[PDB]
């Protein structure tokens, strides 16, 4: 969304949106190539947009949309929870099959710390722990969620 | 042993007192301390920050 505003054609020998009072008018709008071909800046000009955000309108906007009551203390229904963990262990199994050869062959053949294993690769030590990262957050929460109701619900 | 402890000689029979209790039912004491052990994992999966 953007707002525009016509400028008069008589003042085309002097400034068009002249008279720099501030210096905040440069990073609030950067006209792209598709904008400066039709009317910018010889016909009209652009204008800056901020959002009037206040209280009892903005806080209650999020106090009703992204809220919950029982979502924290609710089980993930193990019919598909531990079924989901089967297809996560098996795929990091294959990435560990991929990881065994890859680094040790690269280091023992040439120590260049460089080419095609640097320019177009994807199997580093960035890919193998994020599956471990998902598998912890999905289960440490799910373990501890089943610990509260043992105490709370008798 | 009869004057200090039991082992009372009656009709040619001693009597040593004995009983046993029963506790497999308490999931509640591994409820609180396990909840401590799971959180102190997740406390330490971060915090060198």
């Amino acid at each position: 969304i953007d707002a525009f505003r016509l400028i008069n054609a008589n003042m085309m020998v002097l400034g068009h949106e002249p008279r720099q009072t501030t210096s905040n008018l440069g990073h609030l709008n950067k006209p792209s190539i598709q904008a400066l071909i039709h009317g910018l800046n010889r016909h009209y000009y652009s204008i800056t947009i901020n959002y009037r955000k206040n209280e009892l309108e903005q806080k209650m906007l999020l106090n009703l949309h992204k809220k919950s009551w029982m979502e924290g203390l609710t089980l993930q229904d193990y019919s598909e929870h531990c079924k989901h963990n089967e297809s996560v262990v098996k795929e990091m199994l294959e990435l560990a099959k991929n990881y065994n050869k890859a680094v040790e062959e690269e280091d023992k053949m040439t120590p260049e710390q460089l080419a095609i294993k640097n320019v177009g690769k994807q199997d580093p030590k960035r890919h193998l722990e994020e599956h471990v990262d998902v598998l912890m957050t999905s289960n440490i929460v799910q373990c501890l969620a089943a610990m509260l109701d043992t105490v709370v619900f008798k | 042993y009869a004057k200090k402890r039991g082992w009372v000689l009656g009709p040619n029979n001693y009597y040593s007192f004995a009983s046993q209790q029963q506790k497999p039912e308490d999931t509640t004491i591994p409820s609180t301390e396990l909840a401590k052990q799971v959180i102190e994992y997740a406390r330490q999966l971060e915090m060198i920050v």
